[PDB]
């Protein structure tokens, strides 16, 4: 799935009252039950990077925010090869759970499916 | 399926054998050979055995000798061309009493004695199977089964009716070292032979298995040791991160 | 420690000569050992505990 | 420059087993892969070595095997490991296939070496297939007999293409001696397939995990990898062990110790116990060529997690509800194993065609779902 | 946390006598006992193995 | 004589005595059915071998070990 | 999506200081006793639903149609046998 089609549903849900009443909790449940914030990680840490939009992104961001991001991974990997688990300031708090990566993968899906669109389109 | 169809499932008995360190009685296996010999030899073959295979088993090297000599043997042709016997000699196979499947259904009453070479193998239960199909014949079947012509009950065998009677009785054969031949004996010995003739190698299997266990055990131990070495420095690894 | 590195360990020649001689050791002696061992665990079972009696 | 980087022969077995860059967080679930290629070693080695004592021919197959236990010096040892050996390469193939599904290693850029990997997962079936028949006993017989009457049930030329591969009108001596041939033959074609899967993979390299990019920090395949993978290796040596000295035959079936007899049928029909699930499935689908068709789908399914898994993350690591489906998906394969070895009875018909569905339905509806709700989950839970 | 001249701890892993020849020599025993068991193994196994193809016991028992 | 014998027949006395009870309950009855006439012209022809296999699998149990013990 | 040494194809790396020591130095060993234990039980207590969950489940059905399997095929079970048939 494209990173648009997430956003675009989770933001249908977030408007009607009745399902972010219901969905709001579980998502804060399933991302607790999760435990990448054990590891140090932002959410947006773990999306699959090997695609040509996405590169793209990663390329676009802020040089601090991309120097973070590989200390945030070469951290989880000591982590994981050491079977430990963050602790301390290492562990993500919610409120640092920022998502950094999402507004530039949304700018190069928007024109990437535009060039799509705009490929098909037909002179009236 | 009715566990009938089925077959009782045998006992599982304390062979010798049992146990990764243990060998086969060899004394119990001579035994065994005599119960072959004198009783099922009649019915059936034990084909994939040569005399060789007894010596230094069950037999010394002359016993076994004396056993093929009694023997005759299909020798090549004469110079005129006609048939020959020959004494037998150690590389030869142990004859079977049929010569051929027709024959030997037609001393059976239709059923075909199988070679006992694998039967071991060949069956569940092993030697377990064995024994208590031998000891396993009721004196009366169960109120209420009806054998076919020429079966016999036996609850171990599938079905219940098997074309082999009981054969062992106590004392149908005389031991050569004094043992009390019971039932019960000559199954135990018979079964421990069969199992033999089954997987000769057994013996030897599992003592070079139990060379392997030890060496590969050390081995796995040493390769924790040196994998664990070899890690440290990446496990030991630490980061201090100043942010640009 | 010094000396047996020295000689033993330092050159990997000498540690590889010193490993095939010492493989070879082990595998003459724990031959030995488990046939020993194998024939006091199964004591009286084995043909060449009958033999005697044929 | 270095030797191992200048020659060009020499740079590529470096580029495989020596500088290649690995993540350094693998688990013991990457070591599967060289548990495979040791099976593969031991297989060649004991089989080739078995083929020098075999004899192909139906009136002399199952003697020339009673020779090799019993007369061959160390042939029961060649014997057992072959038999045995045969069995541990499915067991590490179902662990290596069960770490690449859980894992997330058939996502992209991986999408070509978990592809090749399903038809190298084909061809080992088809090996041990035929090599089982090789015995010459009577499940060799009526399963050989069973498995090749499946291809009938292709429409129009069916039957025409079943005489054609027995080369007769039953299973015989025929259809034994091209089985040797091919038999010999299938282990080199899969070697090479094992090789394209890893040369497709050395463009990604492997995945890890955690599912992100290990691009951060690389570590050499040797020394590292060389020693983690001694230990399995030594492990898997010691389950050799047990099962070739001290219980040879724990995994086999008595019948194959009786002669092929094509009078006499055997009490019931089973494959080995590695495809026992898939003639689960089979069973499920009363057609002939339904079952069949069942039967190949529920491995060509593979190709399609790809494209069913809509997750916007590699692997299970941290999803919950994904952790439970597999778990439940796993289970079910074992079950379906299960259920290949009862007797077609009640109430195991029924309970087999329920197994069914929920095997295909992980893939066509279970995993599509829950991977689509669970990136709504990570996104609005993060918020 | 800031400088990285201050190296972090390493205390619980270090051992004292990291430079002696009998640090060293230790793990070279271990190195050297595994290598030695591989020979073994190998050795027994190669001969094992190839023995197949001496003459087999009814090859012997026909000379 | 054969070791087995009595120590069969204690099982089957002793601890598989439920077993053979069973087992002499359903003979009796099967014996007296076979007796009735239009029994050869019946559907259904009740046996006693399951009640066999319980009480054999019991003094097997029971007896395994003891005789391999004086053999 | 991956290069090789030198151009791995990592995003520029800086500010990450690295440090280790020496596998001599070393005890590989160390916290063994303490990980054995604490650090296993933490791994296996967080793990644990996801195995016992479905294992129990398939134990459970595979135990409740072997049973009724059992029984179809003795003399009680003949008259349900034969409408599952
Ligand atoms: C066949 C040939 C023989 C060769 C042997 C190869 C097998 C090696 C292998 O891949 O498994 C070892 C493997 C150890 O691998 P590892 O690299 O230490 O950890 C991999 C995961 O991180 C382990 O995940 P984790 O860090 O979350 O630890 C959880 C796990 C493991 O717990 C540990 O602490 C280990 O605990 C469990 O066993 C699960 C709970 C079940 C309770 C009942 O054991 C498991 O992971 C078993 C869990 C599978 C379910
Ligand atoms: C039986 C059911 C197994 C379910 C596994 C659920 C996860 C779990 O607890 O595993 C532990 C571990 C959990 O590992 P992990 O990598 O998810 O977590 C590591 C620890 N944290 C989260 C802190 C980073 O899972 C594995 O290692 C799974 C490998 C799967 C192999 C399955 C083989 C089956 C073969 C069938 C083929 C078809
Ligand atoms: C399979 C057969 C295994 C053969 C191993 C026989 C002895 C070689 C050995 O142990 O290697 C140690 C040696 C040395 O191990 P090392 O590389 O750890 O030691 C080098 C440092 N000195 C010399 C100071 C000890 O490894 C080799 O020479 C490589 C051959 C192994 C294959
Ligand atoms: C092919 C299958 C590979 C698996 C091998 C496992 C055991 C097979 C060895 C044969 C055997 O029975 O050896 C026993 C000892 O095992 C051992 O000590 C062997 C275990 C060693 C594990 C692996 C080490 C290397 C083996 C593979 C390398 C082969 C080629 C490399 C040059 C006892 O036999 P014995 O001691 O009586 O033997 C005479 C020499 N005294
Ligand atoms: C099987 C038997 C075990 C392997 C035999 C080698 C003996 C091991 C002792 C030798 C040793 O430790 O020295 C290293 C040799 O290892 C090596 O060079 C090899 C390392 C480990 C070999 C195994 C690789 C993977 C095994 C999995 C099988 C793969 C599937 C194919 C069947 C040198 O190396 P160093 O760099 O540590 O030097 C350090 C400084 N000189
Ligand atoms: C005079 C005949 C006869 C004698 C004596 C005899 N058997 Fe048999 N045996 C048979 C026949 C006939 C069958 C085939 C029964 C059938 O398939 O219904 C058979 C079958 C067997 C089977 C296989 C049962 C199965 O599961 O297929 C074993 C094992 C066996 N015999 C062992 C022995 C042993 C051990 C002895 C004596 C120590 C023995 N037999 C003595 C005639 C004999
Ligand atoms: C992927 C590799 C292989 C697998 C999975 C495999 C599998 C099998 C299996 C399951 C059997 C039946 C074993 C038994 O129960 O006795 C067998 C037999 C046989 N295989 Fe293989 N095999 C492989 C490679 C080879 C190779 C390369 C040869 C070279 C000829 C070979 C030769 C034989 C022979 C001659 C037999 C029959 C003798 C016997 O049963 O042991 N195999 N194989
Ligand atoms: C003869 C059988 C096989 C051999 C020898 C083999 C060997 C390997 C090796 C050595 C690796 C790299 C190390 C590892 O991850 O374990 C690997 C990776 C992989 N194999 Fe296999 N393999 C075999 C069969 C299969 C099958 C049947 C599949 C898939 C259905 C498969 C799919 C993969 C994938 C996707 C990877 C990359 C996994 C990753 O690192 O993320 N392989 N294989
Ligand atoms: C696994 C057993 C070991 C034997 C090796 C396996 C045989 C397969 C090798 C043939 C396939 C070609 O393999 C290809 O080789 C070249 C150089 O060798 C590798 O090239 C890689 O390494 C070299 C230096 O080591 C770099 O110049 C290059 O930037 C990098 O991509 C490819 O990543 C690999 O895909
Ligand atoms: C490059 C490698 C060099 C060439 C390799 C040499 C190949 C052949 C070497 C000898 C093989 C036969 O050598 C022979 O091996 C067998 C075991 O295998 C040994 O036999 C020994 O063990 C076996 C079981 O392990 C017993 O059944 C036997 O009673 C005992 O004597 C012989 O004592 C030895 O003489």
């Amino acid at each position: 799935a494209s990173i648009t089609s997430v956003v675009k549903t989770s933001e249908l849900i977030l408007k009607s009252p009745l399902l972010s009443k219901i969905v709001v909790p579980l998502a804060k449940t399933y991302v607790k039950f999760s435990g990448y914030r054990q590891l140090g990680f932002k959410m947006n840490d773990l999306i699959i990077e090997e695609t040509p939009n996405m590169q793209l992104a990663l390329r676009r961001l802020p040089p601090t925010e991309s120097y973070d991001r590989v200390y945030r991974l070469i951290r989880a990997t000591q982590f994981s090869l050491s079977h430990k688990l963050a602790t301390g300031n290492d562990i993500t708090k919610p409120e640092e759970d920022d998502h950094y990566l999402i507004p530039y993968i949304l700018d190069v899906e928007a024109e990437a499916f535009e060039k799509d669109a705009l490929d098909n389109l037909e002179v009236v | 399926m009715t566990a009938a169809e089925h077959g009782l499932h045998p006992a599982e008995y304390p062979w010798p054998q049992n146990g990764m360190l243990s060998t086969f009685d060899h004394a119990s296996l001579r035994r065994g050979y005599q119960v072959y010999k004198e009783v099922c030899a009649a019915c059936h073959s034990l084909d994939r055995i040569a005399w060789r295979n007894l010596v230094g088993v069950t037999h010394t090297t002359d016993e076994a000798k004396a056993f093929a000599e009694e023997l005759e043997y299909d020798d090549e042709p004469d110079d005129e061309g006609n048939p020959r016997k020959r004494p037998g000699k150690l590389a030869d196979y142990i004859p079977g009493p049929y010569p051929n499947e027709q024959a030997a259904r037609a001393a059976n009453q239709g059923a075909l004695p199988p070679d006992l070479s694998l039967i071991a193998k060949a069956r569940h239960g092993g030697a377990d199977y064995i024994f208590a199909l031998l000891t396993g014949y009721p004196d009366e079947p169960p109120a209420g089964v009806v054998l076919a012509p020429g079966m016999n009950y036996n609850p171990y065998f599938p079905g219940g009716g098997i074309g082999m009677a009981r054969t062992l009785f106590d004392g149908v054969v005389e031991y050569e070292d004094g043992t009390p031949a019971t039932t019960s004996q000559m199954a135990k010995d018979v079964a421990a032979f069969l199992t033999w003739a089954a997987e000769p190698e057994h013996d030897e299997r599992k003592k070079l298995g139990l060379k392997a266990i030890i060496v590969i055990s050390a081995m796995l131990g040493l390769s924790v040791y040196i994998k664990k070495f070899k890690w440290s420095p990446i496990k030991n690894r630490k980061f201090i991160y100043n942010p640009p | 420690a010094t000396t047996f590195y020295n000689v033993f360990v330092k050159r990997n020649s000498a540690f590889v000569a010193t490993i095939l001689a010492s493989a070879f050791v082990f595998d003459m002696t724990f031959e030995t050992a488990i046939d020993n061992f194998w024939d006091r665990i199964n004591a009286g079972k084995q043909w060449k505990d009958i033999r005697h009696k044929y | 420059m270095a030797l191992r980087k200048k020659n060009s022969l020499l740079n590529m077995a470096n580029s495989y087993v020596l500088d290649s860059p690995q993540p350094s967080n693998l688990n013991y679930f990457w070591n599967f892969g060289s548990l495979l290629a040791l099976c593969l070693v031991i297989q060649l080695a004991t089989g080739i070595t078995l083929a020098m004592h075999y004899t192909s021919h139906a009136s002399l197959a199952f003697d020339s095997v009673e020779h090799i236990m019993r007369d061959v010096n160390f042939g029961w040892f060649i014997r057992y490991a072959h038999a045995n050996t045969a069995s541990f390469f499915f067991i590490c193939i179902y662990a290596h296939m069960g770490r690449n599904i859980y894992y997330g290693s058939y996502k992209t850029p991986r999408v070509l070496p978990w592809s090749i990997g399903v038809i190298i997962f084909l061809l080992l079936i088809i090996t041990a297939f035929m090599g089982y028949v090789l015995v010459f006993g009577q499940m060799s017989l009526w399963g050989a007999t069973v498995i090749c009457n499946l291809v009938s049930a292709i429409p129009w030329l069916g039957e025409d293409i079943v005489h054609f591969l027995w080369g007769g009108f039953s299973v015989g001596n025929p259809t034994l001696q091209r089985f040797f041939a091919l038999h010999y033959l299938m282990p080199f074609v899969l070697a090479v397939f094992a090789l394209l899967h890893l040369i497709a993979l050395h463009t990604a390299g492997s995945s890890n995990p955690l599912g992100i990019t290990s691009n951060v920090d690389k570590l050499s395949m040797h020394p590292y990898y060389s020693f983690k993978d001694l230990i399995t290796v030594f492990a898997f040596l010691l389950m050799f062990t047990l099962f070739v000295f001290f219980s040879p035959d724990k995994l086999g079936h008595p019948d194959n110790y009786i002669p092929a007899n094509p009078m006499v049928t055997p009490a019931s029909i089973v494959p080995e116990w590695y495809l026992l699930p898939f003639y689960a499935i089979l069973r499920a689908i009363p057609d002939k060529l339904g079952g069949v068709i069942a039967m190949v789908a529920a491995i060509l399914i593979l190709l399609i997690l790809p494209i069913v898994d809509r997750s916007i993350i590699r692997g299970n690591a941290f999803k919950p509800i994904s952790k439970l489906l597999f778990g439940f998906f796993i289970c079910n394969f074992l079950l379906l194993g299960v259920l290949g070895q009862v007797h077609i009875e009640p109430p195991f018909i029924v309970l087999g065609q329920i197994c069914t569905i929920f095997y295909f339905s992980y893939f066509l509806i279970l995993l599509p779902m829950v991977s689509t709700i669970e990136n709504i989950f990570f996104y609005i839970g993060s918020l | 946390g800031k400088s990285t001249y201050k190296i972090p701890d390493f205390t619980p892993y270090l051992k004292k006598d990291r430079n002696t020849d009998a640090n060293r020599l230790f793990s070279y025993f271990m190195i050297g006992s595994f290598g030695m068991l591989s020979a073994a193994g190998a050795k027994a196994t190669v001969q094992d193995f190839l023995s197949n193809m001496s003459a087999s016991a009814d090859v012997l028992a026909m000379a | 004589p054969d070791p087995a014998i009595a120590l069969h027949e204690a099982a089957a006395e002793g601890p598989c005595h439920d077993f053979k009870h069973h087992f002499d309950e359903c003979v009796e009855r099967v014996t007296k059915a076979q007796e009735a006439e239009d029994y050869d012209h019946a559907e259904y022809k009740e046996d006693c071998v399951e009640e066999f296999f319980h009480l054999q699998h019991c003094i097997n149990d029971n007896t395994a070990d003891k005789l391999f013990r004086v053999l | 999506y991956m290069g090789w040494w030198g151009h791995m194809g990592s995003p520029p790396q800086k500010g990450i200081a690295g440090y280790t020591i020496s596998p001599f130095a070393a005890r590989p060993f160390a916290g063994v006793v303490h990980a054995a234990i604490f650090n296993t039980f933490r791994r296996t207590k967080n793990q644990a639903l996801f195995v016992i969950l479905p294992v129990s489940f398939f134990y459970y059905v595979w135990t409740q149609a072997s049973e009724k399997n059992e029984w179809l095929y003795t003399k009680a079970g003949r008259h349900e046998l034969a409408k599952a048939l």
